[PDB]
């Protein structure tokens, strides 16, 4: 996309990872599995609903009939009603397409832009105690336990009590 | 028949909330707007990629 | 042959597509319809009021009384007034019917 | 349309492996977009959620990480079922277990919600055997007298396993009954009580007898009850 | 991790009355992944509300939910008898995935009223196979809350009585307690007096109700 | 943001840097204090100051007048009049309302991307002369005066004048 | 702009290379010139081509006459059908004109993400064996034939062939 994460440098998708739309997969010594961000999936969940709602909602119609009758003798303005009419299709048509056209797009890179940042947020705490082994993962240079991968995720990583172990390891 | 309903075209009634509608021009009621359009799919999750 | 951590997303099973406007077909993991394309086929009550059906009659000979619609039984409100394509019992005898359009735009409710 | 049918033995030598088995009908347990769980309610430590499938064109499982290690959840595609298997099964582990299915990413968005629940089956561990019940009275007297009426019982003792089912002259009286629900006791049997009250002219002109049937063990005793 | 804790523990509230149940949590809560539950007596758990705001399949306007973060609630506007049951709060995260709370009972009910205190020795049926068994009654009180303790000789027995409460009554909507001293024969006749003390908001001083053995 | 600086890895804003929307904040041996980027506020001004003007400016309109009169016979053409007034109304609420929606999304990414772009500009001239400490912010290996600093933010920082310096506070 | 490559790190584009909008500039001792990345460019052609299409097509009309003609007696609804020339006129001249501007600001943007994207690219896939030099170029430090050109520019660049070659030519500079 605009940003390159999705159908980018992450190839593809986790059909396993039924938590939320954004998330992680890990493996380490004492198991693996995947697991969602339902921080990002919910600020994602709150903004696309937001986005749907003021679609449908900044539309709002009073009662009206649209029927008109003239009989033969006014044809004039019956055809001055017909392109009141025609005029409003035309309109209301042009923008919903355009509307649809364009909000998709936008979504798609929006979830792009999340994909992107889940990754930097991941990338700026492991500086060089992971390697970014590219396609979205990174491989520790060091043992990582399911108390040090909840942390990464949680954004608490604690990269200094690391970085004695991955120093030696990158060799 | 016995319905009730907010919106009423020639061809029938619309129970919807949906800013479109491509039933019939002529309505009466709080309605939708007529476009010609036959799918308006707003997309709300990610590109599907298994 | 360390541990690892890998960033991703979701994917299921879904068919839908929508249209951006770069790309047409894309399949998408969940939409929504903006567009109302179904209807019950069914004439229903306006606002909770029923609607005034005329049958084989017009409202020229609906409010005339031809003696075909003398039948109708004429009830105390209606949302909005029902003909027929077919419906042409109205001036029975020939003439001009004189602001007979307006006349129905005030009827109508 | 959807319906889950739960089955299973409801009492545990308690050092086995707990199994429990839900068939469903309407869904499909390879079906993608729902995640097939399982869930206890202890009255000691509330509602529990033990473990969920789902299969996305593969077969996944995730435990609770308080168990983690004695529990496990296999499916079978031909019969369209799913079952639960606690090995290493203590007395926490006696509760009512539901099977429940997880519906999240439908509209409005997302939410893991649990829709469907199973009638829910209780399954009991206990050491020891069936055993019958003993019955004492409870006997009134003078001095039993708060206001004008007076009350009497049953006392329903070492009893295994539930239920007992406790009548008053053969269901003649009802009203003022109290048959309270039963306690475990240290020993493993269970204990119950069921009072009753009524004016005190009657006592000595009247007469009561309390009906205890405990039909795991075939034993049916009917005990009068007499003052001091 | 995640821990739910809701407030208060029983709601007494009468019907029609308009009730407000709250669900806090130890740490922040994904909006959407929050959800109530009613369980009413004897059945199973049934979804009534799910994503915070959220009414499910077949729930009355009635119910309403509500909050973000750390703090949430369930309002029920118009109480009908039928929402006497028990209700839970349930979130998610990825760490302790699927976690509920103690759950709140809506107990619809009011007009306090004090017990009648019944006590009942042991029999000598009883005796005669070496247990002993004295059962101490409260009868049709309401609220639940009451204290039965035992004294033996004037000293305050601990750690050898179970009590049993029955559910709220269908008519007057009381309840009824038993409360069961069982010792061995030999602590039983080593003793003379045997008292139940029942202390109860509907009583202005606590009521004693006692025997000799062997009389 | 989109680009994920503003309540992005730079958590919040400063109430102190009173001169632009973009700036610094230094500390060195000599001094500390804020100081906006004026190459990027202006671009960023006259940026927004050419769509708010564009927004406007495109609405050009006549001389009209819109009251009319109909007796009581007139109630079809009457209601004709209505359907139009009624008709334009629903369509130019609608319009503002989602343009301002949209557009003020685009708005506040662009901000999102100058912070981001003014990042990766400063980032590009202190390749590893500096540490990246994350929050926005970089520690020198090196003695930098308000000559240093100053040729930073205006864009000449020499990086082989202090490279041979910060290769050995490296350690 | 806002990816910050379009007159970004990349001051400047090239007039040399006509076969495409995105593409490379090498130079090693076989030769040098310019050539294009077709799959980056034949991508942003079949998106803005959809684009314009999707522009132009969505507008759909009919066979319709505007001409009006009334007499001196019919000046109000004369007016009236004035005022639906005249409203449809202010809607579609602020839409047209509203919807280039900030069609053409996405179409820039779009140029602008490629351009990044592509550099992206190149980079995560010379991580240790080049120098980012600024500017959209990369310095290897090692022999890169046309061969190896041949196989960056198509996305097969062997990693592990030259991590050797250039570990020894990088401690060589740090001296
Ligand atoms: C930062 O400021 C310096 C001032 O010393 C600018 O330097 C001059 O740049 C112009 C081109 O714009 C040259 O013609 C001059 O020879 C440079 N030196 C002097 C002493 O004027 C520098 O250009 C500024 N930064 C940027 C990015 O333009
Ligand atoms: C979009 O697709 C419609 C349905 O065709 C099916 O789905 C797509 C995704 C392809 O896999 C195609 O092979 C399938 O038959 C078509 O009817 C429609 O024409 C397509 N749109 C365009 C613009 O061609
Ligand atoms: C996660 O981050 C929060 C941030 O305040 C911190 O308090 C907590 O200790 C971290 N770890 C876990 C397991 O929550
Ligand atoms: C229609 O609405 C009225 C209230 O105005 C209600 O009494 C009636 O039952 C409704 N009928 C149907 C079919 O919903
Ligand atoms: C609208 O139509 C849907 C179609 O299934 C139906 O389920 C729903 O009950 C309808 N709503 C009303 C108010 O009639
Ligand atoms: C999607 O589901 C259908 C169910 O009929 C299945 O046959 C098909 O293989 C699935 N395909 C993908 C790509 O998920
Ligand atoms: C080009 O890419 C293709 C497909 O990835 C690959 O098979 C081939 O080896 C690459 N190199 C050349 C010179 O074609």
């Amino acid at each position: 996309g605009l940003f390159g994460a999705i159908a980018g440098f992450i190839e593809g998708g986790w059909t396993g990872m039924v938590d939320g739309w954004y998330g992680y997969h890990h493996q380490n010594e004492q198991g693996s599995g995947y697991a969602a961000d339902l921080k990002s999936t919910q600020n994602a969940i709150d903004g696309i609903t937001n986005k749907v709602n003021s679609v449908i909602e900044k539309m709002n119609t009073q009662f009206t009939a649209v029927g008109k009758e003239f009989n033969h003798l006014e044809k004039r303005i019956e055809n001055l009603n017909k392109k009141v009419d025609d005029g409003f299709l035309d309109i209301w048509t042009y923008n919903a397409e355009l509307l649809v056209l364009l909000e998709n797009e936008r979504t798609l890179d929006y979830h792009d832009s999340n994909v992107k940042n889940l990754y930097e947020k991941v990338r700026s705490q492991l500086k060089n105690n992971a390697k970014e082994i590219g396609n979205g993962c990174f491989e520790f240079y060091h043992k990582c336990d399911n108390t040090c991968m909840e942390s990464v995720k949680n954004g608490t990583y604690d990269y200094p009590k690391y970085s004695e172990e991955a120093k030696l390891n990158r060799e | 028949h016995d319905c009730n309903t907010t919106c009423q075209t020639p061809k029938g009634a619309i129970n919807t909330s949906l800013p479109f509608q491509n039933i019939h021009p002529i309505t009466i009621g709080k309605c939708p707007k007529y476009v010609k359009s036959t799918k308006l799919r707003l997309a709300t999750g990610l590109r599907n990629i298994p | 042959p360390g541990d690892t951590l890998c960033i991703g997303y979701h994917a299921n099973n879904s068919t839908d597509t929508v249209d951006t406007v770069l790309e047409k077909n894309v399949t998408v993991t969940h939409s929504v319809n903006l567009l109302e394309d179904k209807h019950n086929g069914k004439l229903c009550k306006l606002r909770g009021v029923a609607p005034l059906h005329l049958g084989k009659c017009n409202i020229a000979g609906w409010i005339l009384g031809n003696p075909e619609c003398e039948s109708l039984s004429t009830a105390s409100s209606w949302s909005y007034i029902v003909e027929t394509p077919s419906s042409d019992n109205g001036t029975c005898y020939p003439g001009d019917f004189i602001d007979y359009e307006e006349l129905r735009e005030q009827l109508s409710s | 349309q959807v319906q889950l049918q739960q089955s299973g033995p409801g009492l545990v030598k308690p050092s086995q492996t707990l199994s429990l088995t839900c068939a469903i009908s309407g869904d499909s347990v390879s079906s993608n977009s729902v995640a097939w769980n399982w869930i206890r309610q202890s009255p000691s430590r509330g509602l529990e959620w033990l473990g969920r499938t789902y299969f996305r064109s593969k077969w996944y499982t995730d435990y609770a990480e308080s168990l983690k290690s004695r529990m496990t959840i296999n499916p079978d595609t031909s019969k369209n079922e799913f079952s639960l298997h606690l090995k290493s099964v203590t007395s926490d582990d006696t509760a009512v277990y539901y099977c429940v299915r997880g519906i999240i990413f439908n509209w409005p968005l997302g939410g893991w919600s649990f829709d469907l629940w199973g009638r829910g089956t209780l399954v009991s561990v206990s050491s020891p055997s069936t055993k019958g019940p003993s019955v004492f009275p409870l006997a009134p007297s003078s001095k039993s007298t708060s206001g004008g009426t007076a009350a009497l019982g049953c006392l329903v003792k070492d009893y295994f396993p539930e239920p007992v089912t406790v009548s008053w002259n053969s269901g003649a009286l009802t009203s003022g009954v109290h048959t309270f629900p039963a306690v475990l006791q240290s020993s493993g049997l269970y204990s119950l009580s069921s009072v009753v009250t009524v004016p005190s002219s009657s006592l000595g002109t009247q007469t009561y007898i309390c009906n205890v049937n405990h039909k795991p063990s075939n034993t049916k005793v009917d005990k009068r009850v007499e003052p001091k | 991790e995640i821990v739910l804790t809701q407030s208060p523990g029983t709601l007494s509230l009468s019907p029609g009355d308009s009730a407000t149940l709250s669900c806090r949590a130890s740490q922040s809560v994904a909006s959407s992944y929050l959800a109530w539950y009613q369980q009413k007596p004897g059945q199973s758990p049934r979804l009534l509300i799910y994503a915070t705001i959220n009414r499910a399949a077949d729930i009355p306007d009635r119910f309403s939910g509500s909050g973000s973060g750390t703090d949430f609630a369930l309002t029920i506007s118009r109480l009908e008898p039928e929402d006497f049951a028990v209700y839970y709060c349930q979130q998610f995260d990825s760490s302790s995935m699927y976690t509920f709370g103690q759950g709140t009972k809506l107990e619809i009910t009011r007009t306090v009223a004090a017990p009648s205190v019944f006590i009942f020795p042991p029999s000598d049926e009883q005796l005669k196979s070496g247990t002993a068994s004295v059962v101490c009654l409260l009868n049709n009180f309401y609220p639940r809350e009451a204290k039965v303790q035992w004294k033996v000789d004037n000293a305050l027995q601990s750690g050898n009585s179970q009590e049993s409460v029955t559910e709220q009554d269908s008519k007057d909507s009381t309840y009824s307690l038993s409360s069961t001293l069982t010792l061995s024969k030999a602590d039983y006749e080593k003793h003379k007096l045997y008292a139940c003390e029942v202390t109860h908001q509907g009583l202005s001083s606590p009521v004693t109700k006692s025997f000799n053995r062997g009389e």
